[PDB]
């Protein structure tokens, strides 16, 4: 009732706008109606769709029991077995909220092929939505790398001046490394005869077998997250990737790697995952402390929030790996938190100042509360949101990764502090020179944030406050999933 | 049927008279012969039945599940080759005219399917040798049917030669097996399995290896590939690996009952270099059927670690991946042929020729696709994204059950060196994506009066005339489908690759 | 209404049974979680007597005090994976 | 108490000590430096041959070209050869084994000896990096385990009664710490501390 | 509303003008977009470029489509996580131990009287609150009894 | 204007919320606890669930 339903009705939904659009190609020389005002008549169809599907899950969430231990609406679906749990059903939400938030920010910014663009934003919704319920390691890989052939194709398309090399990036980067989390699953498939979640978790393999399943897995995910150091495609795609591209890589696309760990690492390879803890922190803290410093250093008005992504994901990686429930709830938070913040922080620069001026230069801006106060309102409050000031998402995530990763490693893990300080370090140096000083001599006056980024901005900081002053809405739904992850022996 | 509705179109085409109109038909005509043998064929063998194995003609020929299976996919791919010239491919007499300018044309295929179907049947070494050059002789006819062209002479003079000294090592390995025990039948040399040179069956399969472009001898597949037309490199670059990798399975399924270490190590080491020149080959190269060349050759390589793993998993994995990319490699150069009408028109820098063999020579040619054809441009991108191995396409799942065959038998260097040859050879199959639709949104707004299908009378100019004709473009789009849609009935197509047995039984 | 844990032991149930094991993995998790519940009932204690007591804290809340920094390193969430997969008598 | 590390590495068969007769380094490295020299010396011969037989024709010539070798690689080349038959039979005796350090060693060192050879014209770190790559490739070639696992891949595994075919009992617990491809469902918890050690959850908090 | 003689008045006065860049009771229905023929379509859109090129950030078309599905689903994800019947794991907890209490202690009178009053609203909130309630013994009995069985489910022992 | 669209609308949510907090208040007094969103449906309960759980993984083994 939920998968069945997701995959018809937006399969009906891309055939609803192939039909229309398309019915008139035939060298017609034709005007018709429904490419009026842009194609306004097939941008609203798209974006009905993705509402749609958010109702969708939210009346499976009706019938979510949190105190149910185990995955709940299982359903068999194209020989594929799915269901949701507590950590899945919050991830699902969220990649179903961007949808439309994603289709809005490219409302009237393209040059044309809208109706590609939307089939394309919504397919890459459901791809990466069905990959957090689907409950076998094939199916994960099937849906972790079917989004790469529309994204490639929408960089390639709708992407900057160096989309041909951005395109290139996404493309082989996370393609050759997932194929060693493949041959892992391979693995699975040959000494098990399955891949099932259930299945694989119950099954100790031995010390050195865990150990080289365990690499062709990180690599995969160390890519994805992603991770130093081989995170250098991610700056590269943001600056070249159209807005709604950049909204969904950085608000659901880099949350894969971290519900990756979840299902692939931790309860089918706990005692490697014990053992490469220590690893992992410490790639992480340096993944942590110098994204930060290198980010000081950039002059890409986009470059600077892709760098900032990798800084906070380093957080959620380190939390996610700590073996208590503090650092796991925190961890799952801050994805949640981050995957709001992120995309407003791509609105402000590569939305609204971008589709304004078209310099993604940071030397062309300075002074811009004098003429545009809306937009500065916006974007120090998302700056202090991003640098973990209380009240936000981010805080609560933050603060509780630190503090689980302390509990997990007391002299190591206290390194993840360090975030507070460098985390305000390259963002307030941003947003203090877009403020301060008078207005740019190289920018004319022009309209502020108009309604349509006004609402883009409101409904992505609506639900970080929510989170921040209020996590209980989340912490309920994951105490019993996350519970389950933890590795220990108290004797 | 095959040979007697053959005798009757030799016959029948050297009688009437000499037109474009009469070969057309007369194409028509080697379709049904091939449909009604299929019929006939699918009536008498039945999966079941020939698990066990049968002999035939004073045990020659013996054919079982394994067998049956690959004649069946050899009909049948040939059904979908020969609607490309009983068809009209582009509409456009200039165009399609060549296709119909030679009589034998349905003859020399006709010959070669007797040629590719009774080769993985074989069981005398006399049998095998007579067979091999029945197949490798209609290639080389079929290689020089254009024999006003330079090129496809060149090529053909190319192909006969490296060939006959492939056949000469195949003749010089059976024979050195004669010697050693006298025997011709294969079943009668298994029962000495153990007391003849195993390397005796490697010179034999380095003969076959010759055959299908493996390297070190890829140099010659490659080049002759490019120079020949793309109806005929079509054919010539597909169906002599049908025929070939289902005797090689069998062979290396006698030769694993020794399991001679040594024997592997040799097969994995001409694997591994096929990779390397099959992934870095295509990197630097500007036509399409070059590139295409060294993805032949990459994609051999990765049936051949199935073959060479040679288990129960192998059969699984060889049966899936030869079906789909048969498909694939159809769909392609289907789409090669029909989108040769949006070419522009001169009316120069570089000098650049092309030919009515060739029309579509370069991958740049393939430029404003997504705008020129936007539902073939998909149908392209489809097949190339199979290629590469995107989930959950065909090419995706051939990939994972080859990795299984090869990861079971513990090929660990070469699974972990076909997955870099994946990756780097995604580089040039993105290529042909960037050339199709990456500045689809800059040329959206251009004008072009120049291209080939404009050149096309109009009937009444209230007639919706469609580009491209009904059965060409119906192929497409039910290939593309299948290649897409391919998770809905992945399950149960696996089930059927379960029950196709080599004397594996119990 | 309020449902009750099913109180199963991974040492009394054969893993293949799929059932047994799913409730031997939520028995452990529901007990680990009263512990909590009970850590944070005697942390109120201790906070209610703190205040009450004021410079009389240390006499008056001794033994709550002690039970606290007893209970606290064990008092917490562990999960079942690891008494799932091992066995303490080897 | 050494650190925990994790072992990626893939099973190998291993012989007990007192076993591993030692291999001649000094015989198995010339066979390959004085069989590699006769023949690349050989057909340096014949290929000159074919260019006296004709020079006229530019096909034949183009061919010829590819094949030639300098004077330098002729000695080269030999010379590289030795020197990683030998290296690689020298490091694994040390090791009473063949090992992907030694045989990254082996491989690198012979490759820098050969490179200042036919490589003159370069600078010295640009020999170096080649050879650390080529060290690296044939260090990956013994870490995968050469062309095949043989005797320790899965399928050998699961014939010999090592796999999984039988299931899994969590009612009966080894002693004995299990194969490369075998699951278990319950494991002791000695084994654990051997692997990870008291600490962070382990026994202790 | 197609109205075919409106784009006839529109066109007049638009080709009335041979020059460019030197009406509002206007609408389409669901059918005009699918139904209408090729000659009446190809006067509107004529007309749509011209009178657009004849001139700020309002009437863009997902005004409508946001503000009834977008919000007011935004509104019942609120709801949900307010006014849903969800019992968290470590609210269980909380419940079940004290209902341990009450099945342990069922012989002290004064344990039940004190637990039959503490409301089901009020069972999470042991501890001082603002809710004058009496839960000292409570807090008593389990500060004396451990009503966890965690050493049950375990069998075995070093 | 200080009652004006942009005004009005934050104070809007908050009468809202607040309304229907005191109504989902009164509504679990004379529904035995039971909240305002009743109508919608049930949490399904262990007992159901780990049928499907059950006949899940005999489709797997
Ligand atoms: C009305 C007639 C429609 C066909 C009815 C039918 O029997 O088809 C099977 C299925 C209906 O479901 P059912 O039979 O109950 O069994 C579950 C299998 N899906 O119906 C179907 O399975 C049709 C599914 C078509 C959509 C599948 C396309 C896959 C989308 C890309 C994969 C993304 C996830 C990986
Ligand atoms: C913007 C700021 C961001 C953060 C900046 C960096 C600060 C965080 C990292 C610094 C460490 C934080 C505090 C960690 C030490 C706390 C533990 C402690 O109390 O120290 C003593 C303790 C030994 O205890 P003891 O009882 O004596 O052991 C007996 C064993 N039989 O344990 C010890 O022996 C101490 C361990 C060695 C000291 C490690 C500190 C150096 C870390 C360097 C990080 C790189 C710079
Ligand atoms: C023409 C397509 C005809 C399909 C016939 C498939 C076939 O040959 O039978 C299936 C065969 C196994 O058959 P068998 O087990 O021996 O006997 C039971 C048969 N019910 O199994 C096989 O070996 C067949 C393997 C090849 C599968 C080909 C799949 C169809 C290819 C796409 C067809 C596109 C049709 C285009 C139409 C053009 C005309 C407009
Ligand atoms: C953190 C993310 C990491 C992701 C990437 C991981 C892999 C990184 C690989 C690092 C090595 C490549 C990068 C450095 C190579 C630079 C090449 C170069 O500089 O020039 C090519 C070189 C000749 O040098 P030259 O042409 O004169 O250039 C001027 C130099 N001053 O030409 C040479 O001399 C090269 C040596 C000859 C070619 C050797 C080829 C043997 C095989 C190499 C490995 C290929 C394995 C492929 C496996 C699948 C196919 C089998
Ligand atoms: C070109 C130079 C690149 C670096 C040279 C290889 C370095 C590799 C290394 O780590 O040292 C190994 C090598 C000795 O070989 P080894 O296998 O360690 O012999 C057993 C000794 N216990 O050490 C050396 O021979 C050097
Ligand atoms: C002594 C007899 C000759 C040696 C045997 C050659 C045949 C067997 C090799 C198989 C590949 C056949 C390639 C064609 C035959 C090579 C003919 C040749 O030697 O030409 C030399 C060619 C041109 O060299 P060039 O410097 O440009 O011209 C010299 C002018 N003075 O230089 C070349 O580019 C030729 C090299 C082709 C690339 C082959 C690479 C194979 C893969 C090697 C790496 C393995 C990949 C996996 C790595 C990890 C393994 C664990
Ligand atoms: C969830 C399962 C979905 C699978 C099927 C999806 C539809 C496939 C396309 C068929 C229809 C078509 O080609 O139509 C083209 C449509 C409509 O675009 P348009 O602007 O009207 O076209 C231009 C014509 N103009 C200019 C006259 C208006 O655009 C698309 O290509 C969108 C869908 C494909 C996105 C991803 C492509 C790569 C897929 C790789 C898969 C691994
Ligand atoms: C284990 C984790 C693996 C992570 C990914 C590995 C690195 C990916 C590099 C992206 C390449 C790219 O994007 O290909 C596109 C680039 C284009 O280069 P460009 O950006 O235009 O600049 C260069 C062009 N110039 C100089 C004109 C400005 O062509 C290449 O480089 C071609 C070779 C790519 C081979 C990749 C194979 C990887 C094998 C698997 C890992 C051993
Ligand atoms: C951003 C880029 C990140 C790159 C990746 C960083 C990974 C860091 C891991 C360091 C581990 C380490 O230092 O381990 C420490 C161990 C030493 O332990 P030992 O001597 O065996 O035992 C210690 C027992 N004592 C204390 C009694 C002597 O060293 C090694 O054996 C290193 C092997 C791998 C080297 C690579
Ligand atoms: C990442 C893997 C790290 C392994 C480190 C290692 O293998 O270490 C480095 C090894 C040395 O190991 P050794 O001397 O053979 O054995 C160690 C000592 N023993 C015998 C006591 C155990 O040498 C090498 O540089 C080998 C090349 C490394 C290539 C890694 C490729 C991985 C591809 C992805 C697989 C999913
Ligand atoms: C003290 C701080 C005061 C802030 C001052 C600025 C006002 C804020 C503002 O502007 O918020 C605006 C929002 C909604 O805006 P809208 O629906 O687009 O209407 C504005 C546009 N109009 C005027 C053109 C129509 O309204 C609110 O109150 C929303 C309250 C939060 C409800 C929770 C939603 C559920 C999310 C998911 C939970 C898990």
């Amino acid at each position: 009732m939920l998968v069945q339903n997701l995959i018809i009705f937006n399969i009906i939904g891309i055939v609803l706008l192939v039909l229309l659009n398309n019915n008139n190609n035939g060298i017609l020389n034709k005007k018709s109606l429904l490419t009026i005002k842009n194609e306004l008549k097939l941008k609203q169809i798209g974006l009905i769709i993705s509402i749609i599907n958010i109702l969708i899950i939210i009346e499976n969430w009706i019938g979510f029991n949190s105190n149910y231990y185990g995955f709940q609406n299982i359903e068999r679906f194209l020989n594929i077995y799915w269901g949701i749990d507590g950590i899945s059903l919050l991830l699902v939400l969220l990649t179903l909220i961007l949808g439309p938030i994603a289709i809005l920010s490219n409302w009237k910014n393209l040059k044309g092929y809208y109706t590609y663009y939307v089939i394309s934003i919504n397919m890459l919704v459901i791809l990466m939505a069905l990959n957090f319920i689907c409950l076998d390691l094939v199916s994960f890989y099937i849906l972790f790398e079917s989004t790469l052939a529309p994204l490639f194709l929408l960089i390639g398309i709708y992407g900057a001046n160096n989309k041909n090399k951005a395109a290139y990036y996404v493309l082989i980067y996370t393609l050759a490394s997932s194929l060693f989390m493949l041959l892992s699953i391979v693995i699975y498939y040959i000494i098990i005869n399955s891949t099932d979640y259930i299945y694989i978790n119950n099954i100790i393999l031995s010390i050195n077998l865990q150990s080289l399943l365990f690499i062709g897995i990180i690599i995969g995910i160390a890519v994805k997250t992603p991770l130093m150091p081989v995170h250098t495609w991610l700056p590269t795609v943001h600056s070249e990737s159209p807005l709604g591209g950049s909204i969904l890589l950085a608000g659901v696309i880099l949350k894969l790697a971290i519900y990756g760990v979840i299902r692939l690492l931790l309860p089918n390879l706990s005692e490697i995952s014990m053992m490469f803890t220590p690893i992992i922190y410490i790639i992480s803290i340096l993944t942590l402390i110098y994204s930060s410093l290198i980010t000081l250093k950039q002059t890409d008005l986009k470059v600077i929030i892709a760098y900032s992504s990798i800084s906070h994901l380093a957080v959620c990686m380190i939390g996610i790996f700590a073996n208590n429930l503090i650092g796991i709830n925190g961890s799952l938070i801050l994805c949640l938190a981050h995957g709001f913040v992120s995309p407003a922080l791509f609105i402000l620069v590569g939305g609204i100042l971008y589709d304004r001026y078209h310099n993604r230069l940071i030397n062309y801006y300075q002074g811009l509360s004098t003429f545009m106060p809306i937009f500065s309102i916006y974007l120090v409050v998302f700056s202090f949101c991003n640098t973990g000031t209380p009240l936000s998402g981010n805080f609560v995530g933050e603060f509780l990764s630190i503090t689980g990763a302390v509990i997990r490693h007391p002299i190591i893990g206290s390194l993840t502090a360090a975030s507070v300080l460098l985390s305000a370090c390259y963002q307030m140096k941003l947003t203090n020179r877009l403020t301060g000083s008078v207005f740019s001599q190289y920018l004319h006056i022009t309209n502020d944030v108009t309604n349509r980024e006004i609402f883009l901005l409101n409904w992505l900081l609506i639900p970080t406050i929510i989170i921040g002053i209020y996590p209980s809405f989340v912490t309920n739904i994951l105490n019993l999933a996350s519970s389950t992850l933890i590795y220990s022996v108290l004797i | 049927m095959l040979f007697t509705s053959l005798l009757l179109i030799i016959v029948y085409g050297s009688l009437v008279n000499k037109s474009h109109l009469l070969t057309k038909l007369i194409n028509r005509l080697g379709l049904i012969i091939i449909i009604y043998t299929l019929l006939i064929h699918l009536n008498i063998n039945t999966l079941e039945n020939l698990s066990i194995g049968i002999n035939m003609f004073n045990n020659l020929l013996l054919i079982n599940s394994f067998n049956n299976t690959i004649i069946e996919l050899i009909l049948i791919i040939c059904i979908l080759y020969v609607l490309l010239i009983s068809f009209n491919i582009t509409g456009l007499s200039i165009i399609d005219n060549l296709n119909y300018s030679k009589r034998t044309f349905i003859v020399i295929v006709l010959f070669n399917i007797i040629g590719l179907t009774l080769l993985p049947l074989v069981n005398d070494i006399m049998i095998l040798f007579i067979i091999i050059e029945l197949q490798s002789y209609s290639l080389y006819l079929l290689t020089a049917i254009f024999n006003e062209s330079h090129n496809s002479t060149k090529s053909a003079l190319y192909y006969f030669i490296v060939g006959s000294i492939a056949s000469f090592i195949i003749l010089d390995a059976t024979v050195s097996i004669y010697d050693d025990l006298g025997l011709t039948n294969i079943q009668y040399i298994l029962m000495y399995i153990d007391k003849l040179e195993i390397f005796d069956l490697l010179c034999l399969l380095f003969g076959l290896f010759i055959k299908i472009g493996l390297a070190p001898f890829y140099s010659y597949s490659i080049t002759i590939y490019s120079l020949s037309p793309t109806i005929i490199t079509n054919y010539i670059s597909l169906m002599p690996k049908l025929s070939i990798l289902t005797l090689i399975y069998i062979i290396m399924h006698y030769i694993n009952i020794v399991n001679n270490t040594d024997l592997n190590y040799v097969i994995s080491f001409l694997i591994l270099i096929s990779m390397f020149i099959g992934s870095f080959g295509g990197l630097n190269v500007i036509r399409i059927k070059t590139l295409l060349a060294y993805s032949s050759l990459l994609n051999v390589s990765y049936m051949l670690l199935a073959i060479l793993s040679n288990s129960n998993e192998s059969i699984i994995a060889y049966i899936y991946y030869i079906i789909q990319y048969s498909l694939t490699h159809i769909n392609i150069f289907s789409i090669i042929l029909v989108i040769s009408i949006y070419l522009p028109i001169m009316n120069n820098m570089l000098n650049v020729m092309i030919t009515k063999y060739s029309p579509i020579e370069y991958i740049n040619q393939l430029k404003n696709l997504f705008i020129n054809n936007i539902f073939i441009a998909i149908a392209l991108c489809i097949s190339i994204f199979s290629l590469i191995g995107i989930p959950p396409l065909t090419g995706f799942y051939g990939k994972y059950l080859v990795l299984i065959s090869g990861l079971n038998n513990g090929y660990v260097l070469l699974s972990i060196v076909l997955i870099i040859a994946s990756s780097i050879s995604t580089v040039y199959y993105a290529t042909i994506l960037k050339v199709l639709s990456f500045d689809t949104l800059s040329f959206k707004d251009i004008i072009s009066n120049n291209l080939i299908i404009n050149t096309s009378p109009e009937n009444n100019n209230n007639e919706i005339k469609p580009e491209i004709s009904n059965v060409i473009s119906y192929v497409i789009s039910s290939l593309t489908l299948i290649i897409l849609l391919i998770i809905i009935q992945y399950e149960n197509i696996v089930k059927g690759a379960y029950l196709v047995l080599l004397y594996n039984w119990v | 209404d309020h449902v009750r844990s099913p109180n199963v032991s991974f040492d009394d149930i054969d893993y293949n049974n799929s059932q047994d094991l799913h409730n031997a993995q939520e028995s452990l998790l529901r007990e680990q979680w009263i512990r909590v519940s009970a850590l944070k009932v005697c942390r109120k204690a201790l906070e209610s007597c703190y205040k009450t007591s004021g410079p009389n804290h240390y006499e008056d809340c001794r033994e709550i005090a002690e039970k606290y920094l007893n209970m606290l390193p064990d008092h917490r969430i562990q999960g079942f994976l690891g008494y799932q997969k091992n066995d303490p008598s080897k | 108490e050494q650190f925990h590390l994790p072992q990626p590495f893939w099973p190998t068969t291993k012989t007990k000590e007192g076993e591993y007769v030692p291999k001649d380094s000094i015989r198995e490295a010339s066979k390959v430096f004085i069989g590699s020299g006769v023949l690349l010396g050989g057909m340096h011969f014949r290929r000159l041959m074919q260019y006296k037989k004709g020079s006229a024709r530019p096909g034949l010539a183009k061919y010829l070209n590819l094949f030639s070798l300098s004077k330098s690689q002729l000695i080269g080349f030999p010379v590289a050869l030795g020197a990683f038959s030998f290296l690689s039979h020298s490091f694994a005796n040390l090791q009473e084994g063949q090992t992907a350090t030694g045989e990254f060693a082996a491989s690198s060192i012979a490759s820098l000896i050969g490179l200042s050879i036919f490589r003159t014209k370069k600078p010295l770190s640009s020999n170096v990096a080649i050879a650390v790559g080529m060290g690296s490739l044939f260090g990956f070639l013994t870490w995968a385990g050469n062309f095949n696992l043989g005797d320790n891949s899965y399928r050998a595994a699961l014939e010999a009664g090592n796999g999984n075919e039988g299931g899994f009992d969590n009612k009966v617990i080894k002693t004995e710490r299990q194969g490369f491809w075998e699951g278990v469902y319950r494991r002791p918890l000695s084994q654990t501390v051997e692997d990870l050690g008291e600490g962070r959850g382990i026994i202790t908090q | 509303a197609f109205n075919l003689q409106l784009e006839k008045e529109i066109r007049s006065k638009i080709d009335s003008l041979p020059k460019l860049n030197n009406v509002t009771n206007r609408k389409l229905s669901l059918t005009d977009y699918l139904f209408q023929n090729a000659a009446n379509q190809a006067l509107y859109v004529d007309n749509e470029a011209d009178l657009k090129e004849l001139d700020e950030n309002e009437n863009e078309g997902w005004e409508k489509i946001m503000y009834v599905g977008f919000v007011p689903t935004m509104i019942l994800i609120f709801a949900i996580v307010l006014f849903k019947d969800d019992k968290s794991i470590d609210e269980w907890a909380m419940d079940e131990l004290l209902l341990r209490l009450k099945e342990k202690n069922l012989s002290d009178v004064e344990l039940i009287d004190e637990l039959d009053k503490l409301s089901k609203s009020h069972v999470g909130k042991i501890g001082a609150s603002e809710i004058n309630k009496r839960d000292a013994v409570i807090i008593e009995r389990i500060l004396n009894g451990e009503y966890d069985q965690l050493s049950g489910l375990k069998k075995k022992e070093l | 204007n200080i009652f004006n669209k942009w005004n009005v609308t934050p104070f809007v949510w908050l009468f809202a919320t607040v309304g229907i907090f005191q109504w989902d208040k009164s509504h679990r007094e004379s529904h035995d606890g039971k909240g305002i969103l009743d109508f919608l449906g049930e949490i399904k309960v262990k007992e159901s669930l780990d049928t499907y759980f059950k006949e899940y993984q005999t489709k797997v083994a």
